């Protein structure tokens, strides 16, 4: 069971 | 406690079952104030698509509307922004095609239309923020396509593209390669922009490792010439002009991470060298250029991954995260003022200290967020906070001198994490509804369940209600994003053969009346000490809220404005951070020059810009909106000369 929705950009 | 009665008949006729399929569910909401939910079951070669428009009480099958094709969950249900009503599902196609095929709707999933594409997509399609008809996508051949007509007609705008993403006013940014592929040319890339959908172009950066956007700022990591290291550079103007940040350079094993961002400032994690599993938080100024060590030994895993860093959205200035001791134990730190000062969370009054604590009487609360979960502790949900539900913070935790491995209880705050209390014994799943009118909770158990707990008085008193005769193995909750509805959906499956199911409960008849000018009370935010004149002055101002009474029982409503009023405090020295080259030696004192500028301080003062390098040693905290009071009288001083003084310069 998944219910997808702010990811943190990695540099 | 437990004053609400005559409640069984109120929930019974509002409970609404609906069954699906034999034992990959995938749920996406479509637009605010619609009730449109889309389930995509996937058998793995078969798919089945469902659709409510009454907040998940009743569904209807629309597998037919996608010509009963197999859909790839990998990309998942690409939902458009706002109430644009747009849904795009990416179909599996038989191998050896020219390109892929997509099922797309622009009418809240009433009429899907088939569309073959000129390319095979590698990513989910990205909806522009400005205009919902404008999509982009990156092919398997690393080619950036764009469509102006909601994915009808696609135009390939560049040939070799590693990463692309939208910005404000339909501007596309992206990174490109030359000789090899992406992984080989990592470091030797260049960063483009197009203002006008790939008609015009501009090489806004070179020798790039990677790029990213947070709030107002464009960030880009850049490799140094004759070195394996890289440095972050910041543009506030879509990459026309650039300035190197006042942050340390890092190697190829280490990373940067935009923990959080807005118009005012950015929290920046910088990994510590040597595979340590931690780094250092730095908070920016309004320029995004000068940084300031907020927190040491901030826990953040190898190769990106997980952190406990958490914006407590239910109060201004509040952020929770987790840090590692020298000991090699994990403690949870809270900041109430945008990462100026950090500290331990207050121990709950209704709790004894666990086995981690040296002292039995005295300890602190610790919070289970993404790290606890990753390490397979018995933690169903990370912390929860809704901005409309002012004050309210719900999370799992341990009470002691560190995070403990024991099965945690659920603790709640009503004031943005100054004070706490045990909400429920043992782990639960939780959802806030109607802006803090009703909190709702389901137990996490090995064996199946049939009951749901609810609290009208913000966690202080709970009421049990049996929502089903034949019990279910619970999997998750689903509510309408925004946390303004009163329509929870309880998902699970039957005892093992087995199949999916969803009991959806309206709470309309429980909160029978709407609220009134009598139900709300005055509440000051950030109340340290009322006897002080400057009580509640975070970032140079106070806020006083109208807040729903705990005792009172009513619907706030879908159109509930959070009523607050500011009070602008006087500026002290504390409202100013120290600009580059200065520091605070004594605790609570003036910003004064550091004599030895070393490390990346010395790097900035040499390699930099004179504008940021000349200063009176003070800048206003970003987002700090004080008036009057102290203003830095000190004379300006150019710091480049002092640094270059020591070097013999060529004629
Ligand atoms: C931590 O969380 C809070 C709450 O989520 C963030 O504050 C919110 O910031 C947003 C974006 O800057 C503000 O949005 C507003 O949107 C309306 C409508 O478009 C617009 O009229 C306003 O000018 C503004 O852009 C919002 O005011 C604000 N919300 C609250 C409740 O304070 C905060 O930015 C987060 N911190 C970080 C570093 O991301
Ligand atoms: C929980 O779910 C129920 C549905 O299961 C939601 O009911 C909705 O209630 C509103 C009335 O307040 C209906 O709004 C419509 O508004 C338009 C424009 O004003 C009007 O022309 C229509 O005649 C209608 O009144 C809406 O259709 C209705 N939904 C259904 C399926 O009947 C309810 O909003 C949810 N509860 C909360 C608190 O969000
Ligand atoms: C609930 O719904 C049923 C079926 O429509 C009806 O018989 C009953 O009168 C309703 N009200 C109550 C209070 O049970
Ligand atoms: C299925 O796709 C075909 C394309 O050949 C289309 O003509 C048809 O309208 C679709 N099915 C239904 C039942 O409409």
């Amino acid at each position: 069971w998944d219910a997808p929705l702010a990811l943190r950009p990695i540099l | 406690c437990g004053r609400v009665r005559d409640f069984v008949a109120k929930l019974a006729n509002n409970t609404h079952q609906h069954v699906f399929d034999d034992l990959s569910v995938s749920l996406s909401w479509v637009g605010d104030s619609t009730g449109v939910i889309l389930v995509l079951t996937t058998f793995h070669g078969q798919s089945k698509l469902y659709r409510s428009e009454d907040y998940g009480k009743n569904f209807k099958d629309i597998t037919d509307l996608i010509n009963n094709t197999f859909i790839r969950t990998e990309f998942g249900m690409a939902i458009g922004p706002e109430n644009s009503g747009k849904v795009v599902l990416t179909a599996e196609v038989s191998g050896g095609s020219r390109g892929g095929r997509i099922f797309r709707s622009s009418d809240f999933a009433k009429n899907f239309v088939q569309t073959d594409l000129p390319f095979h997509p590698l990513t989910q399609m990205m909806y522009s923020p400005q205009n919902s008809d404008y999509l982009l996508a990156l092919s398997t051949e690393n080619g950036l396509w764009v469509s102006k007509n909601f994915g009808g007609k696609w135009e390939e705008i560049h040939k070799a593209v590693c990463l692309a993403k939208w910005g404000s006013d339909n501007t596309i940014f992206f990174t490109t390669y030359a000789n090899g592929s992406c992984k080989a040319d990592l470091g030797a890339l260049e960063l483009w922009r197009t203002s006008d959908l790939g008609k015009s172009f501009k090489t806004i950066g070179v020798k790039i490792y990677s790029f990213g956007l947070g709030g107002r700022f464009l960030f880009a990591s850049v490799m140094a010439d004759k070195d394996t290291t890289r440095r972050i550079h910041v543009s506030t103007d879509q990459g026309d002009t650039w300035s190197m940040a006042q942050l340390p350079s890092v190697g190829q094993e280490q990373f940067y991470s935009i923990l959080a961002a807005n118009d005012d400032m950015v929290f920046m994690h910088v990994d510590e060298p040597g595979d340590t599993g931690f780094g250092t938080i730095f908070t920016s100024d309004d320029r995004g250029i000068v940084y300031s060590k907020s927190l040491d030994r901030h826990l953040y895993t190898t190769t990106g991954g997980e952190t406990d860093f958490t914006n407590v959205t239910s109060l201004r200035g509040v952020y929770i995260t987790s840090v590692l001791s020298e000991d090699n134990s994990i403690q949870t730190m809270i900041t109430f003022d945008q990462g100026g000062r950090w500290t331990h969370l207050r121990k709950p009054e209704n709790s004894e200290c666990d086995a981690t604590a040296k002292n039995k009487n005295e300890c602190s609360l610790h919070i289970h967020a993404s790290y606890s979960i990753s390490q397979k502790l018995n933690v169903p949900m990370a912390p929860l906070s809704e901005p409309n539900a002012v004050g309210i913070v719900i999370a799992h935790g341990s009470v002691g001198d560190a995070i403990s491995v024991m099965v945690p209880d659920v603790y709640i705050s009503d004031d943005g994490g100054y004070s706490w209390t045990k909400m429920l014994e043992g782990p639960h799943y939780y959802t806030i509804l109607d802006s803090g009118g009703i909190i709702v909770a389901i137990e996490h158990s090995s064996r199946p369940i049939n009951v749901i707990k609810f609290s009208t008085d913000e966690g202080q008193c709970w009421q049990t209600y049996t929502f089903t005769r034949d019990p279910i193995y619970f999997t998750g909750l689903a509510s309408e994003p925004g946390a303004r509805s009163m329509n929870i959906s309880i998902w699970g499956f039957t005892e093992s053969t087995s199949q999916w199911v969803s009991y959806t409960i309206d709470f309309k008849d429980i909160l029978e009346r709407n609220c009134e000018e009598k139900d709300y009370t005055i509440w000051l935010a950030h109340s340290t000490d009322p006897e002080d004149y400057e009580d509640g002055c975070i970032l140079g101002y106070k806020e006083q809220f109208l807040r729903l009474r705990k005792s009172s029982v009513c619907q706030n409503g879908r159109d509930y404005v959070v009523t607050k009023q500011p009070s602008i405090c006087l500026c002290s020295l504390e409202d100013f951070l120290c600009d580059f080259g200065y520091y605070r030696p004594e605790n609570d004192s003036k910003c004064v020059e550091q004599p030895e500028l070393k490390g990346h301080d010395l790097e900035f003062c040499l390699y930099g810009r004179e504008e940021h390098l000349t200063t009176n040693g003070y800048r206003k905290i970003p987002g700090d909106k004080c008036q009057g009071g102290v203003n830095p009288v000190r004379e300006v001083k150019d710091l480049k000369k002092k640094c270059t003084s020591n070097f013999l310069s060529p004629e």
